[PDB]
């Protein structure tokens, strides 16, 4: 299968035609996506198979072939880019200044950008091109707009 | 059966389209991984 670093679409042929259910990041031989995209199922990459290695429903994250490798964090001040990969459309970078999710367990960066559900798992980057989290787990606020957390895992 | 297909490189694009606001929200995270608004 293809193990080149980069952003990938996660597809399924179970429904009508070929449907994009999400997106993920290949880095250091490990595939990273959100748990709600795959529900922890195995994935295919050409003729090869990717088996889950770690996952957590509460963080809404899952890694395949190895442990979670992404450890960069939003600095709390700078603009970032969502490398959005929408269903049936080309990868596109969108720059934005994150807002904040304030929780009883601390603050998390959040991006106020609205893309289809199939874009979940698209990476959010800093100015060095490092992945600071994945887009796709968030909330719908008063005016009906979507705000995603910047969801990042822990590198053991 | 789920499969993956390469979509691109991960790089910062100089002069990308700049949009979106920066809301400061009070939220709660439940055991199922769902975020909700705290009012
Ligand atoms: C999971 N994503 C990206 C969503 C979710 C919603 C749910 N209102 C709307 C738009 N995008």
């Amino acid at each position: 299968g293809e193990t080149t670093d980069g952003v990938y679409r996660v597809m399924t042929r179970r429904l009508l035609g070929s449907t994009q259910v999400g997106v993920g990041v290949m880095q250091e031989g490990v595939f990273h996506t959100m748990w709600h995209v795959t529900k922890g199922a195995a994935l295919r990459s050409g003729e090869g198979r990717l088996d889950p290695y770690w996952g957590d429903v509460k963080q809404d994250l899952v890694s395949y072939c190895g442990p979670w490798k992404l450890d960069a964090a939003w600095d709390g001040l700078s603009e970032v880019q969502l490398l959005a990969v929408p269903p049936g459309e080309r990868a596109k970078n969108i720059q934005t200044l994150p807002g904040i999710f304030k929780t009883k367990d601390g603050d998390i960066g959040a991006v106020a950008l609205d893309y289809p559900a199939g874009t979940s798992g698209s990476p959010i980057l800093d100015k060095c091109g490092r992945v600071i989290g994945l887009y796709g787990n968030g909330v719908v606020i008063k005016n009906g707009s979507y705000v995603s957390a910047i969801t990042q895992g822990k590198r053991e | 059966d789920m499969y993956i297909e390469r979509a691109g490189d991960i790089t910062w694009e100089k002069d990308a389209e700049v949009t979106g606001n920066s809301p400061r929200l009070d939220v709660a995270l439940d055991e199922s991984g769902d975020f909700s608004l705290v009012e």
